[PDB]
């Protein structure tokens, strides 16, 4: 994930607005802040995910 | 209190992508290396190192 990331964030841009390179796919992607919910401690707290 | 605790200083630690603060131990041989760190609190201006 981490080698994904370091390519999509650093090197993909400068990669792109070099001559020629007209499309490209990246497999993998960038980092992204996850917030994995627990449904037990919503339901505990009284709360929904909205 | 926590007998035998170990405290770093403030910046001698830095974290580096995905969170996961790491600092610079130095070999026996004068190696260098940088380990992870998990620190969860801080003292003054000294982190508290639990293990790394």
């Amino acid at each position: 994930e981490d080698l994904s990331n370091y390519i999509v964030s650093n090197i993909q841009d400068p990669l792109s607005r070099t001559k020629g390179v007209g499309d490209f796919q990246v497999f993998g992607s960038q980092y992204s802040m996850r917030i994995w919910l627990d449904p037990a401690k919503l339901n505990s707290y009284q709360l929904t995910p909205g | 209190v926590k007998q035998k605790a170990i405290l770093a200083p403030q910046q001698g630690v830095t974290r580096d992508l995905k969170g996961q603060a790491t600092a610079l131990v130095v070999n026996a041989q004068n190696k260098v290396e940088l380990r992870v760190i998990k620190a969860d609190r801080v003292i003054g201006d000294k982190w508290l190192v639990t293990e790394g």
